[PDB]
RNA sequence: AGUUGGUGGGGUAAAGGCCUACCAAGGCGACGAUCCGUAACUGGUCUGAGAGGAUGAUCAGUCACACUGGAACUGAGACAC
RNA sequence: AAGCGCGCGUAGGUGGUUCAGCAAGUUGGAUGUGAAAUCCCCGGGCUCAACCUGGGAACUGCAUCCAAAACUACUGAGCUAGAGUACGGUAGAGGGUGGUGGAAUUUCCUGUGUAGCGGUGAAAUGCGUAGAUAUAGGAAGGAACACCAGUGGCGAAGGCGACCACCUGGACUGAUACUGACACUGAGGUGCGAAAGCGUGGGGAGCAAACAGGAUUAGAUACCCUGGUAGUCCACGCCGUAAACGAUGUCGACUAGCCGUUGGGAUCGAUCUUAGUGGCGCAGCUAACGCGAUAAGUCGACCGCCUGGGGAGUACGGC
RNA sequence: UUACCACGGAGUGAUUCAUGACUGGGGUGAAGUCGUAACAAGGUAGCCGUAGGGGAACCUGCGGCUGGAUC
RNA sequence: AGAAGGUGCGCCGGCUAGGGUGAAGGAUUUACUCCGUAAGCUCUGGCUGGUCGAAGAUACCAGGCCGCUGCGACUGUUUA
């Protein structure tokens, strides 16, 4: 029953990424737009947009490069069953710093990397590679 | 098993806005009087369990309704229960 | 059913149903009470990449016991190896 | 090996979207504690090692203060994408109580008529001159509802086909208006649940466990034939099981296409769009078969269940 | 002399061990006796639930499934 | 099932709680009426001492109980 509206999101990118497609539209808020931002400064996509008129749509592009799609292999980690948290010492690694973890702190939705500068932990929401 | 006159004349008595057959009252309302009329018709069949299904769904319907309600509101809860005359 | 709380009093080195006389009908329990079986606990030890699993010889800390069941005396301290 | 037969629902688990607050969870810091020994690092002594020993690191924990506010929790106010309500229509073996039809079987009575009927792989038992089968007319009674009929429909599942009246549940379909998260799942519990079976009382045409007789056979407590009782039917009550099967839990969101079909809508026989019901098939998945928008693909929420084959879904105990 | 109380008595229950004449199934055994139920259309297609019957595998009725061959 | 088994029980004081009847008073329907009554009489209890005997349900009165089995379901009837 949409339990989970970022699970959804991911789904969607992943969905729609291996049947070859450019856009992907889906319901909007304000966690979902700070992922896609943080996508954004990452390269994993091409762009993000959200609509206006009450109940916002947010639309992203993909990339592809080569034959094969930029994003690979992305896959939620703290699920409303779960609800996993790290401190900085134990951050997770994604194929040894190639990847990012998105990571939700006091300071905001950023990266792991950008988790160490600031030296705050906080949620880990999902890997992407 | 209610009446289109039926029903409106319940929702005039019941309504709160003028003209809002979805608050909680008018909702409540017709489920205890279509309740409190399935009771001769099952008095006389008993071997009907297929519409007696529908009577439990109708009366766990009226339930969560006023579960709500009561979550929401106190004197609204305690009026209706006053006017319907049900125990709870 | 002193069972749970209150009051007056007693008692203790000291709080306290610890005890007593009244007043009330309370307290615990599927977040496992009660009952049955088994067992001193921990620092630790052995295994394992880790997470775990098994386990409390030797050494150190605490507890309990001293043929079996009770009881108190003396004493700063014992219900006394 | 492993999805409860199917629903509803209690405790619990989880929660669409905006603001604002709070600081329980979360994060960072400081302080106290976390005995020594042991394990680890750098050393020092016994000719080396085991062994002893100095300092450190560790003891991943707990507690108290300070700070932050993205997420979860809590509080106040919102919103309409989930859920529901009001209004016209559509289809349907959905359920219950009565009444009424036609075909056919059987039994009884009566007329004509005379030597066979029936059944089989071939026979026999059986029925016939105490007049059978066939044939014509009349009467009684019980049960099932040809043709329509369809990969067709409805129902939570089990299941539901003659026609009509009365009572009654749900689903599809179109526009507007309304409520404003009222939702999903669900241990326990609560109900519905083929057939066979059980109790009390009716009814009894056909079929037919048990049973009798005739065949077949080495035997035949079977298959085949002639009969035939419970039962099958009705009312009320119980029983709780099935290869109760799609051997596939419920709910929600995404992912190339082609050919049908049942209801309903739109736009101009054509195109589009919903809710079902079927056949292929790209990715993907799988041990393989195969599944493939009605997933067994990509994901979430909750529940049930499995842990080698027998013994055994058995024994004992409870209900 | 009273109060408290150990041992010890009396009555009636619960639970748990061992054992018991005699009985019921199960498993494992070896060139035993009777049949041939399943696997092919296994020679009456097999299974599932329930009822009756029979030396035994099993047979028959009622409902169900395909995890059934020919077509 | 009164299963089985157990505890108390006499007499004299102290304190204490209830019921019935019932003057005076009050009301109005003024009379074979309604309420209600101090004392007296009468019937139920409670917790606290003391005291005698060998023994307090002291006499008469007044169930013995339990465990396995056969038969018949039971209450009833029958050879004056
Ligand atoms: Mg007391
Ligand atoms: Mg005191
Ligand atoms: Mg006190
Ligand atoms: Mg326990
Ligand atoms: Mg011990
Ligand atoms: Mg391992
Ligand atoms: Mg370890
Ligand atoms: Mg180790
Ligand atoms: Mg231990
Ligand atoms: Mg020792
Ligand atoms: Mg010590
Ligand atoms: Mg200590
Ligand atoms: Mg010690
Ligand atoms: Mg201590
Ligand atoms: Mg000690
Ligand atoms: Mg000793
Ligand atoms: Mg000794
Ligand atoms: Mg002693
Ligand atoms: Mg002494
Ligand atoms: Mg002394
Ligand atoms: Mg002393
Ligand atoms: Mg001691
Ligand atoms: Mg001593
Ligand atoms: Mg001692
Ligand atoms: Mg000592
Ligand atoms: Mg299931
Ligand atoms: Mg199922
Ligand atoms: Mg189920
Ligand atoms: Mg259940
Ligand atoms: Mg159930
Ligand atoms: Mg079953
Ligand atoms: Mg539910
Ligand atoms: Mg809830
Ligand atoms: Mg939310
Ligand atoms: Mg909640
Ligand atoms: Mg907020
Ligand atoms: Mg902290
Ligand atoms: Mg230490
Ligand atoms: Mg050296
Ligand atoms: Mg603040
Ligand atoms: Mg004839
Ligand atoms: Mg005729
Ligand atoms: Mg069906
Ligand atoms: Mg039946
Ligand atoms: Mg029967
Ligand atoms: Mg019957
Ligand atoms: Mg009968
Ligand atoms: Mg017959
Ligand atoms: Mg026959
Ligand atoms: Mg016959
Ligand atoms: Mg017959
Ligand atoms: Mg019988
Ligand atoms: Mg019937
Ligand atoms: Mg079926
Ligand atoms: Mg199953
Ligand atoms: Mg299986
Ligand atoms: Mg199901
Ligand atoms: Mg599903
Ligand atoms: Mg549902
Ligand atoms: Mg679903
Ligand atoms: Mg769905
Ligand atoms: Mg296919
Ligand atoms: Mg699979
Ligand atoms: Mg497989
Ligand atoms: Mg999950
Ligand atoms: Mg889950
Ligand atoms: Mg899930
Ligand atoms: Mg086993
Ligand atoms: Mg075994
Ligand atoms: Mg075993
Ligand atoms: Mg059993
Ligand atoms: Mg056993
Ligand atoms: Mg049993
Ligand atoms: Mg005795
Ligand atoms: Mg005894
Ligand atoms: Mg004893
Ligand atoms: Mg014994
Ligand atoms: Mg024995
Ligand atoms: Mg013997
Ligand atoms: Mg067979
Ligand atoms: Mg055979
Ligand atoms: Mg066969
Ligand atoms: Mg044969
Ligand atoms: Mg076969
Ligand atoms: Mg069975
Ligand atoms: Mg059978
Ligand atoms: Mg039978
Ligand atoms: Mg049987
Ligand atoms: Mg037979
Ligand atoms: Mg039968
Ligand atoms: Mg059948
Ligand atoms: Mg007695
Ligand atoms: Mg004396
Ligand atoms: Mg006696
Ligand atoms: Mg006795
Ligand atoms: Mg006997
Ligand atoms: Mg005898
Ligand atoms: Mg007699
Ligand atoms: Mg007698
Ligand atoms: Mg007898
Ligand atoms: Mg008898
Ligand atoms: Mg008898
Ligand atoms: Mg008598
Ligand atoms: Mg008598
Ligand atoms: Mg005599």
């Amino acid at each position: 029953s949409m339990q989970d509206p970022l699970a959804d999101m991911l789904t969607r990118i992943r969905n729609a990424q291996m049947a070859e497609k450019t856009v992907v539209s889906m319901p909007s808020s304000k966690l979902k737009a700070a992922v896609a931002k943080v996508l954004k400064d990452e390269g994993y996509i091409a762009d993000f947009q959200i609509s206006s008129e009450v109940k916002p749509q947010l639309s992203i592009e993909l990339k592809y490069f080569e034959g094969k799609p930029v994003i690979e292999e992305v896959k939620r980690i703290s699920r409303p069953g779960l609800r996993q948290y790290k401190s900085v010492e134990q951050l997770p690694k994604v194929r040894g710093g190639l990847g990012v973890s998105i990571v939700s702190t006091n300071k905001g939705v950023m990266t792991d990397r950008a988790a160490r500068a600031a030296g705050v932990g906080g949620e880990v929401l999902c890997t992407v590679f | 098993a209610l009446s289109v006159e039926e029903k409106a004349q319940i929702v005039n008595e019941y309504k709160q806005a003028e003209g809002d057959t979805g608050s909680p009252e008018v909702q409540v309302a017709l489920l205890s009087a279509n309740i409190n009329k399935l009771q001769d018709h099952f008095k006389a069949n008993g071997k009907d369990h297929h519409s007696r299904r529908g009577l439990i769904r109708m009366v766990n319907q009226r339930r969560k309704l006023l579960d709500y309600l009561k979550g929401k509101d106190v004197s609204r809860y305690t009026a209706l229960i006053g006017r319907l005359g049900l125990r709870r």
